[PDB]
């Protein structure tokens, strides 16, 4: 037994494969938009994965077959596996909207999201090379999919054709660097990887041969979660798309990627070298995103270098060595993604305008004069103003940076955050100061999209009254690796 | 000297990254694949070299070869004679693993081949079955019918 | 009747020839080395010739 | 000799990688590339599993053809749908 | 059962085929020690003549990939 | 070497093919086939061969030489080359390789370039998309053969075609999976064109539908090829299910019981069956034909892989 | 053929016989062998097996020479394969060891 | 395409003369 | 049933394979566990 | 391996023996007497899948009483995923 | 070879080590079959509900109840199992000191 | 820890040695004997660098009669 909630959601992806392709080629039911019908049964079927995976969270480990052959779960895998199914179905629930103005009877879409969760429930758990690259192969080639559902529109396939290249080389790369780590090792599980790498230290230990695969699997993972070093055309991939593909791409594989991440590295590599390259592309990443968000204008893109900002303050934690700062990157990654679903189901709000700039956004002060105040809520939040959680989880990452000794990496931490204040207030100014920019009327949006931003942005605001649980939350999962 | 010879497959691979005429790249690509079949054979892997063949020089090159007709681009040795009473032939030993001891690693790439073919499906239909030969669609009541043009 | 032998003379003449196929890399194999073919040479009767040509001096 | 048949793998794996970074222009030598780079991996594993006489190095062979061909037919297929029509 | 006749056959002379390779092998290690011990003249080379281990267990020396094939 | 005489012996097998199935396929339509050239059209083969040859090109063109001069030659060297693997005794086969079925698979799949490059050659695009169609279907029928031997497969321990058909000594595997014959045969007769199945193959559609530079070479050459495909893939279906070179095992005394006189027996079955097959029955048209080797040779294949695993899975068989 | 030279064909012909006897020296060289592969730590052994069994070959070859001299005219023939000579394997068992 | 397919599935056969069988 | 029936007539190849199939994954789900004498 | 020498001068001697059928006419006989069809696409990427599931049932078609009734399981669970595949392509309709 | 011998196992009295199924089946408690049900339940209302807009109420309310029978029975089953096992309350012991 | 011909592989004899002297040894740094162990069985690299050796002082013998 043990890969039980893993075999649901794969079920589930055939049931409902099965059952949108019979329906839709049906003559009897005429040919249905099979999507929004797979959809909500798609949101139940991760709901469903997330309590069966909840459920036997002290049975998961049930045989030593699993773990030491296939895949190995741990006490730090249920809790974000249990995060990583919720991210994925808050992303579906703002998504329902986007489906039903679409024409989408791409009933597939929602069995690939679901058979993406699938490919990342087993990258979170996945305890092998030859796991780890097949579990991310399946979960980017379903996002590869994703991006290129809009076949009529040439931009969407452009994107994505850019995005698969990224993915490919991205895989590519990852398995290069597993076929060099293999022949050091003469095992692929990351168990045995560990013992052979234990304390490894390319200066104080000799490993030419482990290192030559070690650098090929860093670099992969950076290409997947957008990291600068090679943030490549991964910025284009966020603007072209429509916004509600964007926003699963933007938060789904990235945490699936990061928690991938400290799996892979913190346990099985044990050099000088891994924690310096997150040190550089956390400088980097906040450096390319402050000046990114003044260059950049339009508000879809501006949103991807914002998140690839927020993106180098999480990699801080894996850069400072200490499991406090371990435990803070993971507050950052729960801010970060509530704030990022929050922050494109308010750009999702304004449905009805087309692709538009800051400016156009701005006159929310008088029509929606309380999204207004949700808008500006988003955006402090990456902005590191004090109130919101996004800073109580920064100056945790802070403080561990600090106590971690990083004071060059923190201050220009807090620098970038300083860069982005100053275009945030502009854009606060914006909403409601000045700019209006023709007092543009907005539309109404569902339900599930309202609450997606009231469960959040009072969530976000309420942090200060009762930050406790997340604090302690977070740093069970980093002692368990 | 068929051992030294993988310098054709070196020179091949030079040619696909450095050639402007595709079927060049193509014709090249198919040959880096033999000689790495060939290099395959040397070692003894006998059955990765037929799947070097059949899957990639009857199949994904086959694909690459459709993308160019079509859209064109413009002594001392101490032989143990145990564990030879019974030799292995390179797929029982293939077998024994991948199905029953590493066969989640099997089963995924079960996986990995439905969702290429739930992919090729969704990505070239190419709107010629029913996800858009279902119909034009048409209703009549709120169509004008000549009130408004 | 035996009119279809005709019609069977062709295909007589061309398994006079699978006939020779076999034969002929046969007896050109059974020539070359004394000793017929060996299917099933796995490589324990590689070893075993080895040490055999090694044997007879 | 086993530097024989893994520096020739590797230098084809830098050829791969650096007709991706030439490329960039033409997509279909930047696939060419991709199952270059999924092969000079694929014969390395092959050749290390020979070296090291062990099986673990064959089983991620066989499951990276496997998967390297499911990439290239998904590739060439978005290939195909990027030139539309 | 052929198969099995065929293995028990082979498994049945193994013993004599190994002792005559045992033999031939350890000859050659016997030529290829006087060897070493008078190419390195035993006063500037490896002060220790055979000294292959490297710790406490015994392998077939060394090669290339895959004669057999 | 000795590869002579297993390719000047197949050249001549698939010259007197050529008659034998227009003789054989006459005597079904009431009519002696081949009659005055030879003694019995004997000679008939030697008489279209040396005509053939004897027959000035239409238009010299030698420039294009490296292209679709050596295709031809290179779906003939892989028919050709095939045969290496095939055993028609005990200790016949020219190599025996413990990978021999694989291999076949393998020659197959190159076969398929053999069909695209020759076909992508002739600059018309009727007949090129023709030759696409032939290498789809082709390759359509490839992956049900694929699974059909599975099935042989697994009944048998090991992919040696040697042993496949050593593991008949009991029974041929045309007995008890007789359903796998019919689907074999009838793949080899949709994976080769020659068949009911071979709309590519229209008379006038398969001439126009493979080159345009003919020069009787390239006529001759792609017969040879079909024709020396149709000897293999018959001498498939009488190593895999007919026992390749086994009697019935009656052991009788008028019958010495030669080897190879068998494998000779059986293919020749396999061949006029081919001819037979051809006379009897029309064409599947390449649209009822594509969707009879997904539709109906595959689930019937994949049925069959389970179906001889289990059963031999369950009671240990194997 | 000939002396009892250990050949291929007149080792594997007569596995039967060094299977029935000689089976104590072999059993003794195997658990050696699993003990510790180092050819010398039982080359007493290997002298051993190769002792008993040369004087089998030498206890063979001089009983029922002919059928032995026909089992390993055989054995050459078709290398080492049972079936293809259940004839002579049956008459040098038969004649005198079985 | 969208075009009609060749439907080979259809009604029985039934040799259906003219009513002139017997007395016109 | 009906429909059962109107499928095995309709498509005799799918029909006739998800039985030539199911004593394939039938007899070793049931009838290997039942070798048990 | 070792008997793959054999096949590896085959490929060279059939193509002296073609190199010769393509002679023999040129030496006699003197002076005096549609913008795409992408189901070629999905055709073919299909066969590859298939192809390659093929590749995966040949170890475990040779290799059977070794794995008993658990790799044939596997086998077919990794055959029922083929299935599933197999059924949204027919029911889809790339199957024409 | 395989067994059933966990990680951070046995911390409530283990009933019955690996379980056979047909009995860690027969072992549902009514609190099991009522989970199996709300989940059925709540997979058949979904599945139903989410076919409004298609047309298709009836079949895609049996997938609904098809993927719920899955995944409540599975649920069921990872309780029973656990409760055999020593993994959950495992208050079922009863169950083993009366029989 | 199977091998190309299976028979247990080669090295998966020093990776027990290496795993057993890995069950709960002091440190990685006390047990790189059977590590090392186990990486030279895989590449071969410590005999390679005694062969080089072995040839160089043969080579050095040999190249210093070849110049003379
Ligand atoms: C969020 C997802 C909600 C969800 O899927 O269903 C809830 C059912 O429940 C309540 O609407 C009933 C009210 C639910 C109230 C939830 C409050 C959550 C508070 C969380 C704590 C605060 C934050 C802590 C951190 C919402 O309607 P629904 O989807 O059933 O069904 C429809 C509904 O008829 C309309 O809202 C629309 O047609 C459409 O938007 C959709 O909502």
């Amino acid at each position: 037994l043990a890969v039980f909630p893993e075999i649901f959601i794969i079920n589930a992806t055939f049931i409902l494969l099965i059952h949108g392709v019979v329906f839709s080629t049906s003559k009897k039911y005429d040919y249905p938009p099979l999507a929004s019908n797979v959809g909500w049964l798609g949101l139940l079927s991760v709901l469903i994965t997330l309590l069966l995976l909840a459920a036997g969270a002290p049975l998961l480990t049930i045989a030593h077959l699993f773990w030491n052959n296939l895949f190995r779960r741990d006490n730090f895998t249920y809790f974000c596996q249990i995060f990583l199914l919720l991210s994925t179905a808050g992303t579906i629930s703002m998504c329902f909207d986007f489906f039903d103005q679409e024409r989408f009877d791409a009933f597939e879409f929602i069995v690939l999201i679901l058979l993406s969760t699938c490919g990342m429930l087993f990258m979170i758990s996945a305890y092998d090379l030859i796991a780890m690259y097949l579990a991310i192969e399946l979960q980017s080639l379903c996002f590869y999919v994703i991006a290129a559902s809009k076949r009529k529109s040439e931009f969407s396939t452009e994107a994505g054709l850019k995005y698969l290249i990224l993915g490919a080389f991205s895989s590519g790369i990852l398995l290069f660097g597993c076929s060099m780590i293999y022949g050091s090792t003469g095992a692929t599980h990351f168990d045995q990887l560990a013992k052979i790498l234990t304390g490894y230290e390319i200066t104080g230990a000799r490993s030419s041969g482990i290192f030559m695969g070690i650098l090929f699997i860093a670099v992969g993972f950076l290409f997947k979660i957008t990291a600068v070093p090679f943030h490549m055309w991964a910025p284009d991939i966020y603007e072209g798309s429509p916004t509600p593909v964007t926003a699963f791409l933007s938060i789904a594989p990235k945490i699936s990627i990061f928690a991938n991440i400290l799996r892979v590295f913190i346990y099985g590599s044990y050099g000088a070298t891994l924690q310096q390259i997150f040190f550089f592309c956390s400088i980097a990443s906040m450096i390319l995103g402050a000046l990114a968000a003044m260059a950049q204008t339009k508000v879809k893109r501006l949103l991807a270098y914002s998140s690839i900002g927020h993106v180098g303050y999480i990699c801080i934690g894996f850069s400072c060595g200490t499991i406090e700062g371990i435990q803070s990157l993971l507050i950052g990654i729960f801010i970060y993604a509530l704030m990022t679903m929050d922050a494109f189901a308010i750009v999702l709000a304004l449905r009805q305008t087309r692709v538009k700039y800051i400016a156009d956004l701005g006159a929310l002060a008088k029509t929606n004069p309380i999204l207004a105040i949700t808008f500006s809520i988003t955006m402090f939040s990456y902005a590191g103003i004090p109130p919101l959680a996004g800073f109580c989880s920064k100056f945790y990452l802070f403080f561990a940076a600090l106590g971690c000794g990083a004071y060059f990496l923190a201050l220009v931490g807090v620098v970038t955050s300083v860069i982005g204040c100053f275009y945030y207030i502009r854009l606060v100014k914006r909403m409601f100061f000045d700019t209006p920019r023709t007092w543009i009327l907005y539309e109404p949006m569902d339900r599930n999209k309202s609450l997606l931003l009231a469960m959040t942005s009072f969530f976000i605001t309420l942090f200060l009254l009762y930050p406790s649980p997340l604090f302690s939350v977070t740093h069970q999962m980093a002692l368990s690796l | 000297i068929l051992s030294v010879l993988s310098s054709l497959a070196l020179v091949s691979g030079l040619m696909v990254v450095r050639a402007k005429n595709p079927v060049h790249s193509v014709l090249f690509f198919i040959l880096v694949f033999c000689d790495t079949s060939g290099l395959l054979l040397l070692l003894g892997l006998d059955f990765f070299a037929m799947i070097f063949l059949v899957v990639y020089i009857g199949a994904i090159a086959v694909l690459f070869l459709f993308v160019v007709m079509m859209f064109h681009i413009q002594s001392l040795r101490y032989t143990v004679y145990a564990g030879k009473v019974r030799s292995w032939t390179n797929l029982e030993t293939l077998g024994n693993l991948l199905y029953t001891y590493y066969f989640v690693w099997f089963l995924v790439p079960s996986l990995i081949l439905l969702v290429a073919m739930i992919g090729a499906i969704v990505l070239t239909m190419h709107r010629t079955t029913k996800v858009k030969r279902q119909d034009v669609f048409r209703r009549n009541a709120i169509d004008f019918r000549r009130t408004i043009m | 009747s035996l009119v279809w032998l005709e019609a069977m003379l062709p295909l007589g003449i061309i398994g006079g020839m699978l006939c020779i196929m076999g034969n002929s890399q046969y007896y050109i194999h059974k020539a070359y080395h004394g000793r017929p073919k060996h299917i099933g040479h796995d490589e324990w009767d590689v070893a075993m010739e080895r040490r055999d040509k090694k044997v007879v001096e | 000799d086993l530097i024989k048949y893994f520096t020739f793998s590797m230098i084809i794996f830098i050829l791969g990688i650096w007709g991706i970074l030439l490329n960039r222009r033409n997509i279909l030598i930047m696939l060419m590339s991709i199952e270059l780079m999924l092969l000079a991996v694929n014969s390395n594993f092959l050749v290390f599993s020979v070296s090291l006489d062990d099986m673990m190095g064959q089983v991620f062979a066989l499951l990276v053809l496997t998967v390297a061909a499911a990439e290239s037919a998904i590739g060439l297929a978005i290939f195909v749908i990027t030139f539309r029509v | 059962a052929l198969k099995e006749e065929k293995y028990a056959a082979r498994r049945t002379i193994l013993p004599i085929l190994q002792a005559e390779e045992d033999e031939r092998f350890v000859s050659e290690w016997k030529k290829y020690l006087e060897y070493e011990a008078d190419v390195m003249k035993d006063v500037p080379g490896w002060k220790v003549g055979e000294n292959v281990y490297n710790s406490g267990r015994w392998m077939p020396p060394a090669t290339g990939e895959l004669r057999p094939d | 070497a000795e590869i002579l005489g297993i390719i000047l012996p197949l050249l001549l097998g698939v010259a007197f093919l050529v008659l034998a199935e227009r003789k054989v396929m006459a005597f079904v339509q009431r009519r002696k086939g081949p009659d005055v050239v030879g003694s019995f059209g004997l000679l008939q083969p030697l008489a279209d061969g040396l005509k053939l040859i004897l027959k000035e090109p239409i238009s010299p063109s030698s420039a294009n030489f490296f292209l679709f001069r050596m295709a031809p030659v290179a779906t003939f060297m892989l028919s050709l080359v095939a045969w290496a693997v095939v055993p028609f005794d005990y200790g016949m086969v020219l190599s025996d390789l413990n990978i021999g079925l694989l291999y076949l698979f393998a020659i197959s799949s190159l076969g398929v370039y053999g069909i695209i490059i020759a076909g992508w050659s002739s600059n018309s695009k009727y007949a090129f998309l023709g030759a696409l169609r032939s290498a789809a279907q082709m390759v359509s029928y490839e992956v049900s053969i694929g699974l059909i031997l599975i099935t042989v497969l697994i009944c048998v321990g090991s992919c040696n075609l040697s042993e496949i058909v050593m593991a008949q000594k009991q029974i041929w595997f045309g007995i008890p999976l007789f359903p796998v014959l019919v689907m074999f045969f009838i793949s080899c007769l949709a994976e080769t064109n020659r068949a009911p199945f071979d709309l590519p193959e229209a008379e006038a559609e398969l001439v126009a539908g493979y080159n345009v530079e003919y020069s009787s070479m390239g006529f001759a050459l792609f017969f040879l090829g079909e024709y020396a495909n149709m000897i293999l893939m018959s001498g498939l279906c009488t190593l895999f299910f007919l026992g390749g070179w086994l009697p019935i095992l009656d052991l009788p005394i008028f019958k010495k019981i030669p080897g190879s006189i068998w494998f000779s027996i059986k293919v020749l079955f396999f061949l006029f069956l081919y001819i037979w097959v051809r006379a009897a029955f029309p064409r599947y048209r390449y649209d009822q034909l594509m969707g009879l080797g997904w539709k109906v040779f595959l689930p019937l294949s994949l049925a069959w892989v389970v179906s001889v695993s289990g059963l031999l899975v369950t009671f240990q068989w194997l | 053929t000939g002396n009892p030279i250990p050949t291929s064909a007149v080792l594997t012909a007569s596995a039967k016989h060094i299977g029935m006897r000689c089976m104590p020296e072999n059993v003794a060289f195997l658990k050696c062998k699993k003990n510790d592969p180092n050819p010398e730590k039982c080359l007493d052994k290997g002298r051993d097996v190769t002792r008993c069994v040369l004087g089998l070959l030498k206890d063979l070859h001089q009983k029922c020479q002919k059928e032995m001299d026909d089992y390993v005219g055989c054995m050459y023939y078709y290398t080492n394969e049972f079936d293809l000579c259940r004839k002579e394997q049956e008459a040098f068992e038969k004649v005198c060891p079985l | 395409a969208a075009a009609a397919a060749a439907a080979a599935a259809a009604a029985a056969a039934a040799a259906a003369a003219a009513a002139a069988a017997a007395a016109a | 049933m009906e429909k059962l029936r109107m499928f095995v007539a309709q498509e005799p190849v799918v029909a006739a394979s998800c039985l030539i199939g199911g004593v394939g994954l039938f007899l070793p789900a049931v009838v290997r566990p039942i070798l048990d004498s | 391996m070792l008997e793959f020498a054999p096949i590896f001068i085959y490929l060279v001697i059939s193509l002296l023996v073609s190199l010769i059928l393509l002679g023999v006419p040129f030496l006699f006989a003197s002076n005096s007497s549609s913008r795409f069809d992408i189901r070629f696409y999905l055709v073919s990427i299909l066969f590859l899948i298939f192809d390659l599931e093929v590749t995966f049932f040949f170890p475990w078609a040779v290799s059977l009483n070794k794995i008993d009734l658990f790799g044939f399981w596997s086998m077919m669970a990794f055959l029922f995923i083929l299935t599933i595949g197999f059924l949204y392509e027919w029911k889809r309709g790339a199957l024409d | 070879n395989t067994d059933i011998t966990a990680l951070e196992k046995a911390q409530y009295p283990v009933v019955d080590r690996n379980p056979a199924f047909t009995k860690v089946v027969g072992n549902f408690s009514t609190l099991d079959y009522l989970r199996f049900s709300t989940i059925t339940g709540i997979s058949v209302t979904v599945g139903y509900l989410s076919g409004i807009k298609p047309g298709i109420k009836g079949p895609s309310m049996v997938t609904g109840g098809l993927i719920g029978l899955m995944g409540g029975f599975m649920y069921a089953y990872q309780n029973s199992a656990g409760r055999l096992m020593g993994f959950f309350p495992n208050d079922g012991e009863v169950a083993s000191y009366q029989k | 820890g199977w091998g190309i011909t299976g028979n247990k592989g080669r090295c998966y004899d020093f990776w027990m040695d290496f795993s057993e002297c890995m069950s709960h040894c002091r440190e990685p740094k006390d047990c790189t004997l059977l590590r090392e162990d186990y990486l030279e069985c895989l590449h071969h690299s410590k005999e390679f660098q005694r062969r080089n050796r072995i040839y160089k002082e043969e080579q050095r013998k040999l190249r210093a009669a070849s110049r003379k």
